[PDB]
DNA sequence: GCGTCCTTCGGAAGAGATTCAGA
DNA sequence: TCTGAATCTCTTCCAGCACACATCAGGACGC
RNA sequence: GAUGUGUGCU
């Protein structure tokens, strides 16, 4: 479902941020996870140009520059 | 007949049905469960004499000396509500008792006494309710709304369905205490009955069982009934009950005497039973397999060794029959179990039973109360007496064992308020009884399960804990005190009761902000009964159930006035004609109805007698006898209507007016509204702002004479008699000489209420609509409050509508408003507030209150005083300085942005210690000398009642006329006239003379200590200025605007007097509304206001018209008796004969503004009648006239409709919500822009807003509104210099909203971090 | 934070942390003294709930409260739920040069325009009249312009009409369901204290003109005003995102004014002449010889682009009205007229902007919805199109259908008590036999309401579509449905409790005749129900959206 | 006026822990 | 007697924004 | 800064 599947989505802040963030955080502690502040709510909590629209060619630039 | 206050603008009435029963005084509840609080009471029956005899007398652990209540006493309150208003201190009284400590003698607990000292100690200090139905808590006035829960007793809910998962429908008995603990039982999927008492965790209620000290014999036989097995030669004969076979399935051949009556596999059908009991037989064989299925009741031990075979509870087989029938016992008793009649549910808890006995059993519930705590026999045995039976532990209340007998079928009422063992057995009893099947539940929705905890009640529960902290610190100190020298007050501790008190009364959930800003808003606040609150429901969980109307709201509360939002439904109100029980349940009036005749003996029925009965419906015709005219009269048998027969009624309603609230009432054509938009009307007619000029409405309802002069803001006369001196501050009545006292009658004054700061900032002012020489009669207004004329609730101001689109300037729900209104003067609303300007002694110096400020200028300190205060009456815009603070090193109180306004009132507290300024001495001055003229002036006055009294009396008995003037006022008391009883009475009056110079002279130097006393303000202040401005807002495009019917609207252009459309008289219209109002929101009630207010302005036009060239009475007496007599049966008879040919005058002056006319609820106009009153005058039939547009001035290619509405203005002021913000305060823990509008603060750009920026794919203004304009502190600042710098660009760095979210969370044992 | 007073605040996580240093302190005592085993277990067992109290409250068995009996919040209160400051601080922010009042009509803007306050945009564009009157020169330091501008100088209110020219603004409602809650505008300074927004995109926003309240946000950046310019611009969203329907729909006046226009009856004050074209129609109907509901043949230049972009002419001698004739003025070069040659209601005018928005493009769709805007506007104040309590109209056979209906519902009565059917079935079988009859009551009030006119052609009798002002605002779909009229005249129906369920007797009664004090009791239910229902189940459908969003 | 201190009451669903049964 | 299926039990969630008012911050006990 | 109550629009 949309829940299950939003909640055991690869970038933990996603999950961490809509719902359990006890059940969520205490597991990507356990297995030292690692975000790659891919989507849209990672870039919108750090505070970045979201890889959705105008600032989706400066993504493509830092990500292509890397 | 009619008086003087009616006989002056008397309101056409269109009620078909006559009224019998007038409408009782609305706010009548908060005074009476106060008075029930409050007044002295003997028998210990109601108020603090309950509560001190159901708590006092106290011994101590056989400490020899008891502390018994005697009687308590009020003094009188230190300040009257108008000083407790303006300091902003309680309007209390002391509350003393005067309690008694006794000691007996040694060796006697029951002999003499040693010694006994008592005095009038003072403990707590209780609020007191004002003569409108509120209390003065901290200046502000707080209203204790009344509290609708779920009413103690027994309560068998149900818990259907959606439990196990497979329907399977359990049943839960609940015993809910007015003070103790709860006693769920309910069953198990399993059919087991779990007791479980305080949501703790489940166990067989055999445990209980086992604690009121019952054995397995009793519990068996208790629940069931006997099956006889007695030993014979053989076989095993059994005793049989002809009923108990009724339906079911022989699983052998059933036989008696010999002969076979039923068939084997056949089942039992009721003609068997029949003939059975016929045959009278009761002996029959079984074989012995049928008795496996068998219990035994009790314990067998063997006759011959003394051991036991077969315990209680346990099944039999053929070896336990061979081993009994060896043993010798003859008879065998066995439970009669069933399987759809009688269940051994019982049987099952004794399996799963973990204790045996009473200790064990003990312990068990020690364990499940206090787990992991070594339990002992002594421990649990005070545990368990303590729980049920215990008086200062637990208590059903008299209404509570009234509702647990009732509920049991008992016919008692009456009883103690601990429980007993029959009671709890009872209720088992009842639970098995309904899952049987005999029976059924009772929904916690029907009305006669829910009381209603008023003000009294709820005070007398915080009273008697604060009464409970003092027993308890009494009983620590009365163990350890030296006796024969504690006076009754070294142990009385004043602090935990006036703490409680005062906890409860100025921080509850129920202590609620009076919503004063109307008269109606105040007087339907006073009747609210909410759900919430200590004791019941909160809105979260909340089941959607409870929301719904039941059918037992009828008549008791208002099916159509909740507030909307989150706690609807939850916030009833209160009918109008609905009371209170004396068991504290809500009843309703009925008229009771004979074998065929009406009578008119009002009853008043609870919610549960009213279903036993059939009453017939308020709408049904009678003639003159109590006879209904039709013989199938619609009613309602048990909560539901059905047509019924004259013959089977019993009981009728007292008006149709009952069903709605006070509040819902006051709508014109209610009953063509939709409720769904009669609800909103309400409330937006809850909401209404007083104008400048009341003005009446038109179509009334004739309620509105009881809503004013019930709120009490009109001054309602007292005792009769004829005005002798009114003037714009009091108004004065010399009292006909019927009503006056034998002594100390004189006369009474009235003191009005001048502009006054209200709870809501709006103005409440009080100002006369009597004239002098005016003869008043009893119980009428006499000045005119806010919002009302002449005793009539007058919310707004009637406009002249017309309903058509104009240019779309009214294009959704928006008002086109002409200049002429805002040119007349109606809407523009006075709004009083008040600014506080504190002065903290806090560090590095006090702070002073002077009048010279650094680096200002003399522009802003041109309107201060040499003082630092502001001149009474000074026009201060927006900005300017009222009062100079500046603290040792500018916080100096100023006018907030863009109000306006005038100081009319400014009061000064300061310090015991804190000398003075000028301006305080000034003030002070000025107090001295307003109150000693005061007090003056009102001494003359009734001094010349008195001695005009005086002079009334010397007329008879010896008088001479011509002496009085030359002879000195002073001895007229001495003067010719005989030993008789005027004597005797002329002695009184210069008694009662003596005693008012001496209440002159010690009223005056309590005034002079009251006002030069030291006002004690909170710990850190010097002294307190309070500058209360005075708003005159205009109308203007941007405010809410709404009718009764809740047709809603914001004023979207203010048009010139040309430019609106105009009839053909060149008349002006007022508002363009907008048609598609009407259809999509039903509230075509509208609609028919605006018809008949437009019928009602025709009338008035004509009789302004027939006045303006003066014509003779005889013409406008006539027209008047057409218009009033034009209804078809309405029952106002209003006859013009007998008026005076002066009083008529009167009347035509006050008609020409417009005929008034009344609408009942549900007994409203129809419209034969509207369009009659139209054809009286000139006006179309069709209601729609013919306008011309104002611009173009060309005709209206259709006929639209104009007319008089009530228009109300709401206090949704556009510049009370207009709001900016530039750069400006941040939070603290986090650095983001404050919330509010107080709070320079900005709008929320919040978790919805920014997906509809990631939708747009607009990235990088998303970016600024989350990371550079709000959150981080170096680009924050770096974005405003480059904004002042010509450069527009944005230099993101981080939030620092994020870098807490990483804090805190490394608070934790968790490491975020972030990488490279 | 230092209250007023000697006090302090009651801050949750100091009053834990005082707790935790407590236990471990006099734990550490206590093991110094070396204190009894039982003794020093307690100790550790209250250290250790004080810690568990500190780190996640109210996850153990009792969750502990400093004052009021009230659950105070750890450090885990902060971090998740509802309140915590990922959904509170972190996806959601207050925000500056923002404001917020209450909105107003205000018809005579166009689509890239809204209409601030005079005196919101003086503290929303402050820091850009502090540049200006730097650049100036009229000012020289930041303190001497902020003097300036706190005394509104007449300079001032001239420089703001310069920096408000071309700065959209970003419009915004509390309630943002979907991607059209956020527009962008440009500003026309006005004075009041109102939000004057468009009533094209009220549909869109669903603002309502009974006391809402929109946000506006300033784009402060180069970047941001770009973006509102190019992609949330008010002309540049004129297709909901949900479908290809047009979202800038007119309605409740415009549909009204068009289709009263848009619509002909057999007589006026001219009908058999010839026009030339839609000028001369704009001649009569101003000069009052000629009604707008004539039926004339006019000769119209109806454009089309069978080439590859290339109009080409033609021009016909039509049969239409007054009225279309007129609205074919404003109709842009290029569409066929056959779209307009009928009753425009509301659905028509969606599709004729659909279409013109699909044949010709984005400019002359927003210049043409503007055009429609005006002249529905103009012709729907010129029409006065009013409503009466003589307007609905009850039919005279809806008492036989209430007849028919309680006979077999009387039937059905014995046939459930006999044992045909059962409660359930009962129940069942009567909300059918109502919603018949209230279905059966609809349509033959709405034949009577629609057909019943009587009109002479200059000779007999003959019937027309009816000019019933419900009708009217009926059919249009200006404002309204079959519902809400239905429900004015003839059979109200039958309503729904709160769980769902239906009441078993639907009153019968029009509230233009009036209620009983019993049917209105027994529609309280429904009342009820809706606002129930709205306050109280509107929460498990944004907790879709919110993980819908989530999800995606 | 200072100053230092040791009640219950929702309900829809998912998941993780028990019990059952059953072959 | 081991091992799936059913049931018991514990936890999570419940729209958005705004406005107004109030209280409250250890309050008990010794000095 | 947090709780409690009331209110507006959805
Ligand atoms: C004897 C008297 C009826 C007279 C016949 C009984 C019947 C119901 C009883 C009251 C109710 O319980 C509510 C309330 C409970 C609180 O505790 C405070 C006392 C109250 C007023 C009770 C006092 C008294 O006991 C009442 C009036
Ligand atoms: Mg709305």
């Amino acid at each position: 479902g949309i829940t299950k599947a939003s909640l055991a989505t690869e970038s933990f802040i996603s999950a961490a941020s809509f719902q359990e963030t006890t059940r969520v955080l205490t597991e990507a502690a356990v297995a030292g996870k690692r975000d790659e502040l891919r989507g849209l709510k990672e870039n919108v909590i750090v505070g970045r140009l979201i890889p959705a629209g105008t600032g989706y060619a400066y993504h493509q630039d830092r990500m292509r520059r890397r | 007949v009619y008086s003087y206050t009616e006989k002056k603008r008397i309101r056409k009435d269109f009620g078909k049905r006559p009224q019998v029963l007038d409408v009782p005084y609305l706010l009548s509840i908060q005074l009476d469960s106060f008075q029930k609080f409050i007044e002295q009471d003997p028998e210990g029956q109601y108020g603090l004499e309950a509560a001190f005899r159901s708590v006092f007398p106290i011994q101590s652990y056989s400490g020899n000396s008891e502390l018994q209540y005697v009687s308590y006493r009020l003094g009188e309150p230190v300040f009257d509500v108008q000083e407790c208003q303006i300091r902003g201190v309680t309007y209390s009284a002391p509350l003393r008792v005067k309690l008694r400590l006794v000691i007996y003698e040694r060796e006697a607990p029951e002999g003499t006494v040693k010694d006994i000292k008592e005095q009038e100690v003072y403990m707590g200090e209780i609020p007191l309710m004002t003569d409108n139905g509120t209390f003065v808590i901290n200046g502000t006035e707080r209203v204790i709304v009344s509290q609708l829960h779920r009413s103690p007793g027994v309560f068998f809910d149900s818990d259907k369905g959606k439990t196990h998962s497979s329907g399977k429908v359990l049943y839960n008995a609940r015993i809910i205490p007015y003070r103790g603990s709860w006693l769920d039982f309910e069953f198990d999927p399993k059919d087991n009955l779990f007791v479980r008492i305080d949501r703790r965790r489940k166990l067989p209620a055999t445990i209980i069982l086992r604690a009121l000290n019952y054995t397995t014999e009793q519990i068996l036989d208790l629940f069931f009934e006997k099956v006889i097995f007695e030993i014979r030669d053989n076989k095993l004969q059994m005793e049989l009950v002809p009923e108990r076979l009724r339906g079911e399935t022989a699983s052998f051949d059933i036989e008696a005497n010999g002969k076979v009556y039923v068939e084997k596999g056949r089942r039992i059908t009721a003609r068997h039973i029949r003939q059975l009991e016929k045959d009278d037989v009761k002996l029959i064989e079984v074989p012995v397999e049928y008795i496996a299925g068998k219990v035994v009741a009790k314990d067998y031990i063997d006759e011959s060794t003394g051991e036991l075979i077969c315990a209680a509870n346990m099944e039999l087989s053929l070896d336990l029959l061979a081993k009994l029938s060896q043993s010798g016992h003859k008879r065998i008793e066995t439970l009669f179990t069933n399987d759809l009649d009688h269940g051994p549910y019982i049987s099952e808890t004794l399996r799963v039973d973990p204790t045996n006995d009473r200790l064990s059993a003990l312990v068990e519930i020690y364990r499940m109360m206090r787990p992991g705590e070594p339990p002992t026999r002594e421990a649990a045995e005070s545990l368990f007496e303590n729980l049920f039976f215990s008086e200062d532990r637990y208590d059903l209340s008299a209404v509570g064992r009234m509702k647990f007998n009732r509920s049991l079928l008992r016919e008692e009422i009456e009883g103690s308020g601990i429980l007993s063992k029959d009671d709890i057995i009872d209720v088992m009893k009842k639970l098995i009884d309904i899952r049987n099947g005999k029976g059924e539940v009772d929904d916690i929705d029907h009305l006669g399960n829910r009381r209603i905890r008023s003000v009294g009640e709820m005070a007398e529960n915080q009273f008697r804990v604060g009464l409970v902290r003092v027993e308890r610190a009494v009983k620590e100190r009365l163990s350890l005190g030296d006796l024969d020298t504690l006076m009754p007050q070294d142990m009385i501790n004043a602090k935990p009761i006036s703490a409680a008190v005062k906890e409860f009364f100025g921080s509850s959930q129920l202590s609620q902000f009076m919503d004063q800003n109307n008269p109606l808003s105040e007087i339907t606040h006073k009747r609210r009964i909410s759900a919430l609150g200590p004791g019941g429901l909160t809105r979260e969980r909340a089941g959607f159930e409870v929301r719904d109307v039941h059918p037992t709201h009828y008549g008791r509360v208002c099916p159509i006035e909740t507030p909307e939002g989150p706690n609807i439904g939850l916030i009833n109100s209160l009918s109008v004609y609905a009371q209170t029980n004396e068991y504290g349940f809500l009843e309703t009036p009925y008229r009771k109805v004979t074998d065929g005749v009406v009578t008119d003996e009002i009853h008043y029925l609870s919610a549960i007698e009213e279903g036993n009965y059939v009453i017939a419906q308020a709408n049904s015709n009678l003639d003159e006898e109590g006879h209904f005219v039709e013989d199938l009269v619609t009613c309602r048998s048990k909560g539901e209507s059905s047509l019924f027969s004259r013959d089977q009624v019993d009981y009728m309603d007292v008006s149709t007016q009952q069903v709605v609230s006070v509040g819902a009432s006051l709508i014109p054509f209610l009953e063509h509204d939709d409720a769904n938009r009669a609800l909103m009307g309400a409330n937006m007619q809850r909401q209404a702002v007083p104008t400048l000029r009341a003005d009446k409405p038109l179509v009334g309802t004739g309620m509105e004479r009881a809503v004013a002069v019930d709120s009490g803001v009109t001054a309602v006369a007292k005792r009769g008699g004829v005005v002798q001196y009114v003037d714009a501050s009091r108004i004065v009545i010399k009292v006909n000489e019927d009503e006056m006292y034998p002594g100390e009658a004189g006369i009474d004054i009235y003191n009005l209420t001048k502009y006054t700061r209200s709870n809501q900032n709006t103005c409440i002012n009080q100002m006369p609509c009597v004239s002098l020489g005016e003869p008043v009669e009893r119980g009428d207004v006499l000045a005119d409050g806010p919002s009302t004329d002449l005793g009539e609730l007058a919310l707004g101001q009637n406009m002249r509508v017309a309903f058509m689109p104009w240019n779309g300037y009214n294009f959704e729900d928006s008002i086109l408003v002409s200049e002429r209104v805002v040119q007349e003067d109606r809407f523009t609303t006075i709004h009083i507030q008040e600014l506080a300007c504190v002065s903290r002694d806090t560090k590095l110096g006090p702070e002073e209150i002077t009048a010279d400020i650094p680096n200002v200028g003399e522009a802003a300190l041109s309107k201060l005083d040499e003082s630092g205060i502001v001149y009474i009456g000074a026009e201060v815009t927006g900005g300017d300085i009222l009062v100079g603070k500046v603290t040792p090193k500018d916080s100096s109180l100023r006018v907030p942005n863009g109000v306006s306004g005038t100081v009319i009132d400014v009061q000064v507290f300061t310090r015991d210690g804190v000398e003075k300024d000028k301006r305080a001495l000034e003030i002070e001055e000025m107090q001295l000398k307003q109150a000693k003229k005061d007090l003056s002036e009102e001494l003359q006055i009734l001094e010349a009642g008195l001695f005009s009294r005086i002079r009334a009396v010397l007329v008879a008995g010896g008088v001479e006329a011509e002496k009085l003037d030359k002879l000195p006022r002073d001895r007229w008391l001495e003067l010719g006239l005989t030993d008789e009883e005027k004597q005797n009475q002329l002695e009184q009056l210069a008694e009662q003379y003596d005693e008012l110079k001496h209440e002159f002279e010690k009223k005056l130097e309590a005034k002079r200590r009251k006002i030069t006393q030291g006002d004690d303000l909170a710990p850190g202040v010097l002294k307190i200025v309070k500058v209360y401005l005075a708003v005159k807002r205009r109308i203007q495009p941007g405010d809410k605007m709404a009718g009764r019917h809740g047709n809603k609207g914001v004023i979207s252009k203010i048009n010139p007097i040309e430019d609106m459309p105009y009839d053909e008289n060149g008349t002006p219209v007022d508002i363009v509304l907008n048609p598609l109002g009407v259809p999509s929101r039903m509230n075509i009630g509208q609609i028919l206001e605006t018809h008949l207010g437009m019928a009602a302005k025709g009338i008035g036009d004509k009789i302004n018209a027939m006045l303006k060239q003066q014509q003779e009475v005889a013409k406008l007496r006539e027209f008047i008796q057409r218009a009033y007599d034009l209804g078809a049966d309405v029952r106002q008879k209003v006859d013009l004969s007998t008026f005076s040919d002066e009083e008529v005058m009167r009347l035509a002056e006050n008609l020409r503004k417009g005929m008034p006319i009344a609408t009942p609820v549900f007994d409203g106009a129809k419209e034969a009648e509207i369009k009659e009153l139209l054809k009286l005058g000139d006006l179309p039939t069709s209601g729609q006239i013919r306008l011309y547009d104002g611009r173009t001035g060309e005709q209206f290619e259709r006929p639209v409709t104009v007319g008089y509405m009530y228009m109300l203005k709401l206090n949704h002021l556009v510049d009370d919500k207009m709001h900016a913000r530039s750069t400006g305060s941040y939070s603290l823990v986090t650095q983001q822009p404050l919330g509010g509008k107080a709070q320079f603060g900005g709008q929320r750009f919040g978790e919805m807003e920014v997906w509809a920026l990631e939708a747009y794919g607009a990235a990088y203004t998303l970016q600024e509104m989350l990371t550079v304009k709000s959150d981080d502190v170096n680009g924050r600042t770096k974005m405003y210099k480059n904004i002042v710098d010509g450069n527009h660009q944005m230099e993101p760095g981080m939030p620092e909203s994020f870098n807490v979210l990483l804090k805190e969370i490394r608070s934790l044992g968790i490491n975020i971090e972030l990488e490279d | 934070v230092p209250l007023d007073g000697g006090r302090f605040a009651t801050s949750d996580l100091n009053d834990l942390y005082r707790r935790v240093i407590n236990r471990n302190n006099r734990l550490k005592r206590l093991l110094d003294l070396a204190a009894p085993d039982i003794i020093v277990r307690n100790e550790k067992r209250m250290l250790q709930e004080a810690v568990d109290a500190l780190l996640d409250n109210g996850r153990r068995g009792r969750a502990i409260t400093g004052s009021n009996k009230r659950p105070l919040k750890s450090l885990a209160d902060m971090i998740k739920g509802k309140q915590g400051r990922f959904r509170q601080n972190l996806l959601g922010k207050r925000v500056d040069y923002s404001g917020r009042s209450v909105i107003t009509v205000g018809p005579y803007l166009r689509l890239h325009q809204c209409g601030l306050p005079k005196k919101m945009a003086l503290e929303l564009f402050k820091p850009f009249i502090y540049g200006k009157l730097e650049l100036r020169g009229l000012a020289t330091t930041i303190k001497a312009a902020k003097k300036m501008v706190e005394r509104e100088e007449a300079v001032v209110w001239d420089i703001l009409d310069e920096v408000i020219r071309e700065h959209p603004v970003l419009l915004n409602r509390a309630p943002t369901l979907h991607r059209l809650g956020i527009q962008a505008f440009e500003p026309v300074l006005i004075e009041g204290k109102a939000i004057q927004l468009h009533p094209l995109v009220c549909a869109a926003y669903n603002a309502d003109f009974d006391g809402d309240q929109m946000a506006v946000h300033v784009p402060l950046t180069l970047e941001a005003q770009l973006e509102a310019r190019a992609l949330m611009m008010s002309t540049n969203n004129i297709l909901s995102p949900a479908n290809g329907e047009p979202i800038i729909v007119p309605s409740q006046d415009v549909v009204l004014g068009l289709y009263y226009m848009t619509r002909d009856c057999v007589n006026a004050k001219g009908e058999g002449m010839v026009l030339t074209g839609p000028k001369e129609a704009e001649r009569l109907y101003r000069s009052g010889l000629a009604s707008l509901h004539a039926r004339v043949k006019v000769r119209i230049t109806e454009y089309e682009k069978d080439a590859n972009g290339e109009l080409v002419a033609k021009t016909s001698l039509k049969d239409t009205t007054v009225g279309r004739a007129i609205l074919w003025m404003i109709v842009p070069k290029g569409l066929p007229y056959s779209i307009v040659n009928q009753a425009l209601g509301k659905k028509a005018i969606s599709k004729m902007l659909n279409t013109c928005y699909r044949i010709l493009g984005l400019k002359p769709t927003v210049i043409f919805a503007d055009q429609i805007m005006y002249t529905g506007f103009a012709y729907a104040a010129r029409s006065g199109a009013s409503v009466g309590i003589d307007d609905m109209v009850i039919p005279e056979k809806k008492h036989e259908i209430i007849s028919e209906a309680e006979a077999e519902v009387a039937e059905i009565q014995e046939q459930f008590q006999s044992g045909l059917v059962t409660a359930g079935e009962r129940y069942n079988k009567v909300i059918d036999i109502w919603a018949a009859a209230n279905d059966r009551v609809s349509k033959a009030m709405m034949d009577n309401l629609q057909t019943e006119t009587v009109i002479n052609r200059d000779g007999q009798e003959e019937k027309q579509v009816s000019f019933n002002s419900i009708y009217m605002m009926a059919d249009s779909g200006a404002r309204g449905s079959a519902a809400q009229i239905r429900q004015l005249a003839g059979m109200r129906g039958l309503m729904a409790k709160p769980d769902g369920s239906i009441i078993e007797t639907p009153i019968t009664a029009n509230f233009r005749e009036g209620l009983n004090v019993l049917q209105y009791f027994i529609s309280t239910h429904g009342a009820r129900k809706g606002l129930a229902d709205t306050a109280l189940k509107t929460a498990n459908s944004g907790y879709l959206t919110r993980r819908l969003v989530d999800v995606a």
